[PDB]
């Protein structure tokens, strides 16, 4: 019956900031059986918060939450490297026990730029009956980027699909990479290709292109 | 080890109400 | 020492049925409560089921009620999750967690895929480099997952195995490079190591400039 | 909340026997969150065992600890002369960390006979506007008696307490008093006063007894 | 060394204040958890708060949520316990015990009586005698505790029985001590019961004579 809602989406601070994650339910809470979790990528989530306002054991200082009508805030006073990741509320008084939508944290960082490479397709893959072109963007930072394909010099749209990495956790920026797919024919009915990647941390679109293609 | 935290209670009934 | 393992899962056409079974130890079975979560692929958290520690009382999201039944033999430390009728959107990682709280501790997941489509491995093409950047193109293959190491696992720094994209056809498809300075162009060998166990494929594919 | 019972209320034993005190739990033990302590009458208590097994520092290797299932035990391999105390059992995983009520853990010897005094109130009292009669038991073992006052042999409840010593450190023995209070003017109101005594070294309820008005 | 020293507390009526301080030394305070524990008069140990290292979190048994408060000053090394609109079955001994799990270092205790009683000298009155003999003497109707007996300025202390004092419903505690001695000394020794109340400053000596 009670939903649960996270605010925002998405939230960009610097390390060191102070998080205020908000969980508003349709209806105001009428218990304290609240929890928060943390999901980083390639591990199970963790449980922060219990009983709306108590840590788990083991779980650092910053971390803290509280409720009061119908929100449910949890707070990370001083945001370190490390807590960035997938951040997820639940009720679990009754059922369902359901969660929220969860609420990305990213970190903030100084603008780096997208080393671009391009990479052609291979004589293997040409013989199967298709042909894919790989555009690497390695190590850049926001996630805002444009990637265009350019066969010859036209335009191409509806023809190509886009994969973003995740936050590192080093180097704290991303790394995306578009692959345009065509038939064997349509590689053979062109010569040249490239991809204009426009960038804010880019001072002109940079391109990197390779030939013969027949 | 005299620092025992707030353990979680694994078992919540289903609350009616 | 608390042991969650799930099994079970795997690929089954819309309309079938799978039973999950999350066997247990480190812990008394009988005397916990215990709760399925999925999440599909960039979803949030789904609760999906629980059950009291007799198994006495279970309770259901809506979108499974009917279909899905969850049960337990605390004689044989098992947990299971009947799921019958099976439609598309039930396709997820399946966790199993114990407790009906705070979710402290949880298993590490089968994947349930529902789809039409049939098991496909993986076409593994190379990304000739012209620093420098190379890769593998791990190319039309059905169902998830793909792992990628390189060179046996040698070179851990500077790779970026990214998603799987879904393809038009219905198979996925991913990309996995790492950058190398150009003096490593022929005296070190780059060998991208590419496998799908749900097809028992296995590729060891040498990466050389062209 | 999950309610700590200890089992059993009172433990009679004598020095160099085995000693096991329960401690149960509403529903089944789920952690190891578990202690036992040791308190003397006007001494400090003193932690025995925590996290259910392991001796808190100090502590003579004749106490152990385990618990299983439902039940959480103290065992005391020897009885020394300094272990006959109160023993408390403790969760400490989450709030309430709550206690058990205790037990009692006697020194056991043969059964002796409570030698009943009585003793009428005193003029000085009576001036006062009150009298209060007293019932005295000497020197008995166990603690267990019960004591009746029956005005004119008519029961008597609701206007008496009742008092008991420690047990003796030579004679292992208790002393218990009780106290009947009533109005001055209920105490002319009778005439017969007496105070019926039943134990276990008795054969048949003795009463001594007082008939001065 | 580990050193817990509780202070504060003492008289008070129903609805009163108390501030309860425990004072420790021989360790890093705001490294460790605190907890209160108090114990009342022929009841048990009963567990009445804890507090997280930075305070950040307390805890409390039900029956003093809303009246109890639980606070710390880490730069004093100071653990306190804010006891509002006290009751009389808040009476009791309140030790304050480091961790928050098997606690292994105690105070000493402070005591806190509640009552709407006031402070009273007791009445002592006689228990005439009349195989051995037995007579005592009846310490009535004194606030608060303790009283002090003994019997011929401490020249008879074999054979004597001072019992725990009883709260009676006034709210006025009432003791009884006996003694038993052989028919022969009954009328050649005279025995005199010394009663001492501090708390009032009241000495009673009253000979006890057989009738």
């Amino acid at each position: 019956e009670i939903v649960l809602t996270q605010s925002p989406g998405t939230l960009s601070l610097s390390p060191g900031a102070r998080a205020t994650l908000s969980c508003r339910a349709s209806r105001t809470f009428t218990d304290t059986y609240l929890a928060w979790y943390q999901h980083k990528p390639g591990q199970t989530p963790k449980l922060l918060i219990h009983g709306a306002s108590s840590r788990a054991p083991g779980i650092p200082d910053r971390f803290s939450g509280s409720v009061s009508g119908t929100d449910f805030v949890l707070t990370i006073s001083r945001l370190e490297p490390e807590d960035f990741a997938i951040y997820y509320c639940q009720q679990y008084g009754r059922s369902p026990r359901s969660f929220g939508q969860g609420t990305r944290l990213e970190i903030k960082r100084t603008v780096a730029a997208p080393s671009v490479f391009i990479f052609p397709p291979s004589d293997e893959q040409l013989k199967s009956g298709t042909a894919s072109v790989v555009c690497l963007l390695n190590n850049f930072y926001p996630r805002e980027a444009k990637v265009q394909w350019k066969v010859d010099n036209a335009l191409q749209s509806g023809n190509s699909q886009e994969s973003v990495t995740e936050q590192d956790s080093k180097d704290s920026t991303y790394s995306l990479s578009s692959t345009l797919t065509l038939s064997k024919a349509d590689y053979e009915k062109h010569k040249v290709y490239a991809c204009e990647v426009t960038h804010q941390g880019l001072s002109s679109p940079v391109t990197k292109s390779f030939n013969r293609g027949e | 080890e005299e620092n025992v935290e707030e353990n979680v209670e694994e078992n919540v009934e289903e609350n009616v109400g | 020492e608390v042991q969650l393992v799930e099994s079970g899962g795997g690929l089954v056409q819309p309309g079938g049925s799978l039973r999950l079974t999350c066997a247990t130890s480190g812990f008394t079975f009988g005397s916990y409560w215990m709760t399925w979560v999925r999440q599909a692929r960039e979803k949030g958290l789904e609760w999906v089921a629980n059950i009291r520690h007799d198994g006495s009382e279970t309770y259901y999201v809506d979108s499974v009620k009917g279909r899905f039944t969850i049960s337990r033999d605390n004689a044989n430390n098992s947990l299971f999750l009947q799921m019958n009728n099976l439609r598309a959107e039930d396709t997820a990682m399946y966790y199993c967690a114990r407790g009906s709280g705070g979710l402290v501790h949880w298993g590490h997941g089968t994947l349930v895929t529902v789809s039409s489509a049939s098991t496909k491995g993986p076409s593994v093409f190379p990304l000739a480099p012209s620093t420098a950047a190379l890769g593998c193109l791990v190319k039309d293959y059905f169902p998830e997952p793909v792992t990628v190491s390189w060179n046996s696992g040698a070179l851990t720094s500077g790779v970026h195995t990214f998603p799987a994209v879904l393809q038009s056809s219905g198979l996925y498809s991913l990309s996995s490079v790492v950058t190398v300075p150009s003096s490593s162009l022929g005296t070190q060998t780059y060998i991208c190591n590419v496998n799908h166990k749900p097809s028992n494929t296995k590729v060891d594919k040498k990466v050389e400039p062209k």
